[PDB]
């Protein structure tokens, strides 16, 4: 209700892009235009907010945001 | 020119229109978007020629490129240098201040550009100063390119020159303040195609790129001429396939319709399409990927070979032609199963025809070949750099002692194998010994609790510089320093105090800054850290 | 090198050692720091010839100074280009990122460097690669320089080389990507000191330099040699006396106790000196400032005629030596009234002794010298770079048709009056006429509504690029673009379309990008508007 | 009472200085470590802000800061 709210904002903060077009099913790619290292600091963003430990070895088969959402 | 036909020159025009064998009706396809013949590629670089001259190109001029793979790169790298013009390579995953740099350093005349690289030259069109022409590639019929070319005639009589005139010409982003030029000539590129067909096509059974192959790259082949292999495919007049943008599902359609047998790429790209799920029905048992963009990892290899791909590693730079050394297997090797022939696999390999490598120390003094004592290599070929452009100290250090210093330390096999162990700019001084950083980061990676691993060194009073472990921790994993080094020291076969392990200082911070060429940049880490 | 004694080289030791007058118990003034004699200050450049042996620079090696005006920079000026190496004077006023490429391109190998620059040098220390030392200049007795140099015997045999070897090189940040590299020869800097000398030594009784003088530069010494005037100085064997850091307050306490005569500098600190309260009471009536940055205005010049200083004005760039005119009046024009004198003041000047200048087209038609007709100023002299440095297409375009292009455009009197109008590239093509944008930017500046003005150039269709406006408004004036239309309507005396007001679409924009030189940039402007 | 307060905040926003250091005495440069760019920037935000219409004429005079908050 709330926890998947504000995961559309963080991934939208650091790349400017709205929460409207960014949700769940937007990918950490592609549409938020981002690079090999945007991607990865906005997984680290992910647990620097939630305090999450991510290994990256989770983000080796995660592509759609959707799935680390879900994950929280 | 005095022409002297009695005395022969050494031309690319040589490697095309005098190949080992010329099939007029043998392909040359571009992913989905274009097919035609040998007959055809002949008479488009003839009118390569033609439209070049048109523009005002002369013997000296330089021809920028800033393309994916395709037909029209290798019509530029058969076309340009013929004219008697340099051809500049661009490196498209630099920094738009980079490439910047390096078109005004160059000094280039015509640039050609593909539609999607041109918001990289939106921010830099301003300052260049030295460009007259852009050329906008296109993957459809409003291309410029082929407007430009079917407007000239297929006719064409190409110069002869001296075969010392430089042919190419690309900057390498290596451990240096600003990009580095290197440039070849034709003789150098035309021995390069000679040695290695020598070298790789008279081998038995495993491993040789012969005259029924089906070569695709999988090398952005602006970075050291796709490792010669296009001028190789051209003079064996085999069929050539060109992907364009690297797409794993998009390359596992194209290594199954158009039946590739032989590739090159780099060990990320080999994980992506072996990882990939497109791939796992995909008959593999014919293709021979040789890997040589680093240090190819010996369970990709198994995996790989456990899906009967005859795959192999070779070693080279941009420096160096690059071809330096490849992985050949003798006929008793293909015996073992498929752990002993990954660890053979997985090594730099031997020196190829002509070339002389060695290792030294410091003072240049031709350590022995014995598989553990390690030096730098050093070697002497035909197809080497003899400096950079437009640079002396560099140019001077990079030829010390009449060898070449590749920046790599190794250690050689009493029969010849060479095993790579790091470079020399990563060495870890403790005291009076000399030990690697890649051992310790495997190490240390080998803990479930880490992602990445970086270990740079950290000077000190009585054993000089020690080193420093920068890693990244894994899931609900907060191990600290001290866990990390227990790790380390639960290991064995270590030398120096007592297993290596007494000034370790492992450290864990969150990002790692990474290169454009997704390497980490170790001197910005020291430099934030030191 | 072959002497034959007989072969007289020009060479910059001969300005030192045989010079037009020398006194040896004459001064040479730092700023409150310290004081010495001429004896002392050969005395120290032999040892400063010492050290720079001792530390191993040979007759091809580049010396880098990051200094300020000091005694230490004028014993470089001498020390290093006699020993045979290039002196680089480093500009401190660029970014850090082009002060890197500088160095990188010029392949310094020893860095002079004021404490005061250290935080420059830490951003740029780790991607320097060339320099080997690093020698810090402090104020004190804790410097580096001074402990070098009280470390070497006072006896040097000053070596004879080709008078056409380089002696000095620095770069210019104009209109261009990268900075350029100028240069120049032991003969070109004799000859630019003697010509100068026999220029403006020999005026009947206005604005003269003879051996009475006392020179103190504002000019900061590492732009164009200063002008060229420590060497002039030196030649005649005056009383120098170098500030340091240039604050009005200091500068004044220092016009006032040391006497000083002769000076140059910029309009800005000349207004800054002037508007200083401590400059109301202080005496004037001996000064000989010669402004020579860019446009001495003609306000400026009233002024300062008003406070009685002999002010002036000269001409010049890095390429050119750098003087190229001065302004000299003839007895009659003395008589004349302080609104005459500082029109006449204000001008470019006349060619100064074996310096030939036309105005020519962009087809070298060598336009009339009426005062009306204008056109690029093209220039030959003995003292002019050749090229620039490791540069081809830049420096085929700079000697364009056998003369150099200062990328000025001026019209010249009948008598010989030079008038500078703007620059080449700041031209505003309409139609089929050529304007300037300087005088319409201070007819609009002429309004009572606007800060600092900008006009550029926007393209259209059958007028071709028609004028615009950048201005900043005032306190209260929320005044749009109809009233400054108005106002320039308001005007008179202009030519094309009835008063050339038709297309001026005058915008405001709130903040006005500026270089590091502050001046604003017009092709960044261009680039963010259009 | 609160006008002078927020002139303390502006010249202290873009140039991440604490408010008690920045104060009325606190002159435009030295202390803020503004150089000629950043110091007409801040000048023209104390506008962008206080709605003022500064002409840089009464800028080429002040150089205290106080001169500008009293002159609000
Ligand atoms: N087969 C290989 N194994 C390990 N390292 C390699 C191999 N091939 C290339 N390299 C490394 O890649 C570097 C090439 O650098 P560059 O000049 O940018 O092309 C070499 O210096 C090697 O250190
Ligand atoms: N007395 C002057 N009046 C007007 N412009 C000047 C004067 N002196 C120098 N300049 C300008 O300053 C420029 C020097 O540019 P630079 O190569 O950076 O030294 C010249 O090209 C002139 O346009
Ligand atoms: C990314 O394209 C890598 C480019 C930078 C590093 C150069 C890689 C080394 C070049 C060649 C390796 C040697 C293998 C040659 C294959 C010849 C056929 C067997
Ligand atoms: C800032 O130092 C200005 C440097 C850049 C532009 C060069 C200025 C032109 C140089 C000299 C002007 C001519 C006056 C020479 C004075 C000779 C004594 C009368």
């Amino acid at each position: 209700s709330t926890i998947e709210e504000r995961v559309k904002k963080i991934i939208g903060e650091q790349l400017g892009v709205k929460q409207e077009e960014v949700t769940n099913n937007a990918s950490f790619v592609e549409d938020l235009g981002a690079d090999s290292l945007d991607t990865v600091e906005l997984v680290m963003a992910l647990e620097e907010e939630f305090d999450t430990e991510i290994p990256d070895e989770e983000a080796e088969k995660i592509t759609t945001v959707q799935a680390a959402i879900d994950y929280i | 020119y005095v022409n002297d036909p009695s005395n022969y020159q050494l031309l690319i025009k040589n490697l095309l229109f005098s190949p080992v064998a010329f099939n007029p009706e043998q392909e040359i396809v571009y992913a989905n978007h274009r097919r035609h013949s040998y007959k055809t590629f002949h008479d488009r670089v003839r009118q390569f020629a033609n439209a070049l001259t048109k523009m005002g190109v002369k013997k000296g001029d330089t021809v920028a490129v800033m393309d994916y793979d395709s037909h029209r790169y290798l019509e530029c790298y058969f076309a340009i240098p013929m004219i008697g013009a340099k051809l500049h390579m661009i490196n498209v995953r630099l920094s738009p201040e980079q490439i910047l740099y390096t078109i005004d350093h160059a000094e280039d005349d015509i640039i050609l550009i593909h539609e999607e690289f041109l918001p990289i030259l939106d921010q830099i069109k301003g300052r260049i100063d030295t460009v007259t022409r852009y050329v906008v590639l296109r993957d459809d019929e409003e291309c410029e390119y082929e407007r430009l070319l079917e407007q000239e005639s297929t006719e064409y009589n190409f110069p002869d020159f001296d075969e010392n005139t430089v042919a190419t010409t690309f900057y390498t982003t290596g451990t240096t303040g600003f990009p580095k030029g290197v440039f070849f000539t034709h003789r150098q590129l035309v021995l390069h195609t000679m040695g290695i067909l020598s070298t790789i096509g008279t081998n038995a059974s495993q491993g040789r790129l012969h005259q029924g192959d089906i070569y695709m790259p999988i090398t952005p082949m602006f970075h050291v001429h796709a490792w010669g292999l296009p001028y190789m495919a051209t003079m064996l007049g085999v069929k050539q396939v060109y992907p364009g943008k690297y797409v794993p599902d998009v390359l596992l359609n194209l290594i199954e319709q158009e039946k590739v047998t032989f590739s090159h790429c780099v060990p990320t790209i080999l994980h992506l399409l072996l990882s990939s799920p497109k791939s796992k029905a995909m008959d593999f048992s014919g293709w021979k990927v040789v890997i040589g963009g680093a240090a190819l990892p010996k369970a990709l290899c198994k995996s790989a070979l456990e899906r009967d791909i005859d795959v192999f590693a070779g070693y080279g730079m941009s420096e160096t032609g690059p071809i330096l050394s490849i992985v050949q297997l003798t006929p008793e090797q293909l015996e073992l199963d498929v752990d002993q022939q990954a660890e053979y696999r997985s090594k730099t390999g031997k020196k190829v025809a002509l070339v002389e490598a060695y290792i030294v120390d410091e003072d240049m003094n031709k350590l022995p070949h014995d598989g553990e004592t390690a030096g730098e290599i050093v070697v002497r070929a035909p197809w080497l750099t003899p400096n950079y452009y437009k640079d002396n100290k560099n140019s001077k250090a990079l030829w010390r002692g009449g060898y070449l210093h590749t920046g790599d330390v190794a250690h050689i096999d009493d029969e010849g194998f060479i095993k790579i162990t790091d470079r020399v700019k990563d060495m870890i001084k403790i005291s009076g010994e000399w030990v690697s950083s890649l051992e310790l980061e495997d190490i240390l990676h080998q803990h479930q609790s880490v992602s990445e691993v970086a270990v740079i060194g950290m000077p000190h009073n009585k054993w000089g510089e020690v080193p420093l472990a920068l890693v990244t921790l894994k899931e609900d994993a907060q191990v600290t320093e001290k866990e990390l080094l227990g790790f380390a020291k639960d290991f064995i076969n270590k030398g120096i105090l007592a297993r290596e392990a007494l000034l370790l200082k492992v450290k864990i911070v969150d990002e790692i800054a990474k290169t454009s060429v997704g390497k980490v940049d170790k001197k910005e880490l020291r430099k934030l850290h030191l």
